[PDB]
């Protein structure tokens, strides 16, 4: 039936909205002060984008961003939430005396009916590596409700990519895989599964932070403009790259992070997940190469990061990289749905 | 079913 | 369509078998040396229950238990596995040159066909708190393939429950929930959801180990005899208790652990997850009381632990307890499928 | 979605 159910396996959806149904999970996001306080700053400092305006909050969760919009003088805020968190949001709207201004609407933004078109859409639809969850697509879908020359908060998103060296990370993953190297595990030969094991462990993106000294080159930027993109733009995301290596050493994979910009009428406010910035609950993301690439300073490392949307609310990621000077290449598949959360 | 990571202290 | 599909929501099934399809997850179980080593000892030291016998391995995973049956001399072993781990097991059967003795059968044990009846069923289908996953029912279901006077390994399982005092663990729940008791979280009064947050945290069983000094009475035991039990016997599990209190204090809830016994022709081998025994990947499980109960040594703490099976492959737990000398009473409801993993 | 906890570490 709906645009959402056509692109999403039911098993994925149930589990997804179950996770967000937990007050403990909403609290986790809320307690990220950089995230929550930057959203508040972006909204309050652009108060004229809200004052007496009609607002759509896509995936309101607790209601938190709708309360910021109300603090900035919005006339009416439609707060849409597909998880059972919608009922808790309703309770908060009542206890905060904002029933005249915040209207919770339970269900998927792809399935509900709003009573009118809006001036501005706000959301926090960013997953780790930006694209996990495929919630950006629901955010773009919601533009069917946006007035001409309406705005989006956030307005754009930049994904950054850079090559890294981290021998300790590589060996940590490699060591776990080599459990399946043993030819006599309790007298049983596991070694025929070595290859599948390495493949599975290296399909896992690594979510954690790190020092910027591990980066071997200036980062490449890929931009998505939410004011212009169509949902279909996010089905196949292709990020070519050419890195000018600043340091010699082994390239163990690519590091990703993302920034979003809230481009208001008064000022632009950035929310950054970069490793040079204060740490957020998104940390940063690294895709390891099963086979590291040796490169010399001044070499070029070129290739393509390709993200293919799947029905499990995430992406199949392929990264092909090569050192142009030697023709040394690494081909990699990663399953963005199945990360290794390594942070302590 | 790990959707969002734990917020840092 | 099958006994399995009737008692199980697809969304739960899909996620369950995805989990077991990871070589990393099979690996996690294999690496529990207490678990894997005890299974090997029970099978090998009862070699006469296996020599030239026909064996069914219910949920064979990587195949490890089936290889131990081969080590003990079984003629034919049918290894049934529902997840995609089935392919990986088939690879190990070939690489260990056991194609003539181990036959891997992909699919649910409720849905596949065996060509003959077996002498002995082997399985590791114990969830945390024993009952989680409802795979005990698949193990019992499999007795349709058992010859009269066939054996089961394990043969019996015992759950233990005992009252505990742990003020710090109890207090950790209100600490977590009082996030919501802020009148101005970024300008928002969250206080109305505090009660809901408390209920959410108290509905989670706690998975971790503990010092035995926290236990306030000798455990009561509930036993399942896998030779005699029917599937239906596991849909509603009623565990009455009358604890004679050995120590005075605030009872904060009930602690659970479990033992299984392999009752073979040569000897009985026990696999215990008790807090007195070396730690396993099952740890122990604690269910808190939201209102704790004062009891003095010599008092009786009476009540019932009621576990009711649900379609998410787990149980709704109802614990009701009173101190008989005073009449003070505590009711608690938990969701076994959503535990807090507190161990480091 | 954790079915089995992590094995305790040496
Ligand atoms: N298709 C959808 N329709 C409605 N809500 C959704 C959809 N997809 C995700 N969500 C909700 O969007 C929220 C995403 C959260 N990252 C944001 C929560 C909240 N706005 C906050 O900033 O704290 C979750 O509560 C999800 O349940
Ligand atoms: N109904 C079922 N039919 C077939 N396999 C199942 C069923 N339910 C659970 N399983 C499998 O049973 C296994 C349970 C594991 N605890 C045991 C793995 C393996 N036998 C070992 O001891 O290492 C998983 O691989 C599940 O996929």
């Amino acid at each position: 039936r709906s645009v959402f159910s056509e692109r999403t396996e039911e098993s994925s959806a149930v589990q997804y909205f179950q996770f967000y149904g937990y007050l403990s999970q909403q609290q986790n996001m809320m307690q990220d002060y950089v995230r929550t306080g930057t959203y508040q700053r972006a909204i309050l400092q652009n108060h004229t984008d809200f004052k007496d305006k009609i607002v759509l909050d896509v995936g309101c969760g607790s209601g938190i961003l709708s309360f910021f919009a109300a603090q900035a003088g919005a006339r009416k805020i439609y707060a849409v939430e597909a998880s059972t968190m919608a009922q808790h949001a309703e309770v908060l709207v009542k206890s905060n005396n904002l029933t005249d201004r915040i209207v919770v609407i339970p269900g998927k933004v792809e399935e509900v009916s709003l009573p009118e078109q809006v001036d501005i859409i706000i959301s926090e639809p960013m997953g780790y590596m930006l694209f996990n969850e495929r919630m950006l697509e629901s955010y773009l879908h919601a533009k069917k409700y946006l007035k001409p020359s309406g705005n989006m908060f956030p307005t754009i998103g930049d994904v950054h990519l850079a090559p890294f060296t981290d021998e300790q990370l590589y060996m940590e993953q490699f060591t776990k895989a080599n459990f399946w190297y043993q030819p006599s595990f309790h007298g049983v030969d596991l070694s025929a599964l070595r290859g599948a094991a390495v493949d599975e462990y290296f399909r896992q993106p690594v979510v954690d932070t790190f020092d910027i000294r591990i980066l071997m080159a200036k980062s490449v930027k890929y931009t998505v403009n939410f004011l212009e993109a169509k949902e279909g733009d996010l089905h196949r995301i292709e990020i070519p790259f050419k890195f000018h290596m600043l340091h010699s050493g082994l390239v163990h994979g690519l590091a990703f992070w993302f920034d979003v910009a809230f481009i208001g009428s008064i000022m632009t406010v950035w929310l950054s997940t970069a490793p040079t910035e204060p740490l957020t609950h998104w940390y940063q993301v690294r895709c390891l190469f099963q086979s590291p690439l040796f490169a010399k300073a001044g070499d070029t490392l070129s290739g393509t990061c390709l993200l293919i949307a799947n029905k499990r609310q995430s992406y199949d990621i392929s990264i092909v990289a090569q050192v142009d000077q030697t023709g040394s290449k690494s081909s990699n598949l990663l399953d963005l749905k199945n990360p290794f959360f390594r942070y302590t | 079913g790990a959707i969002r990571p734990a917020a840092p202290r």
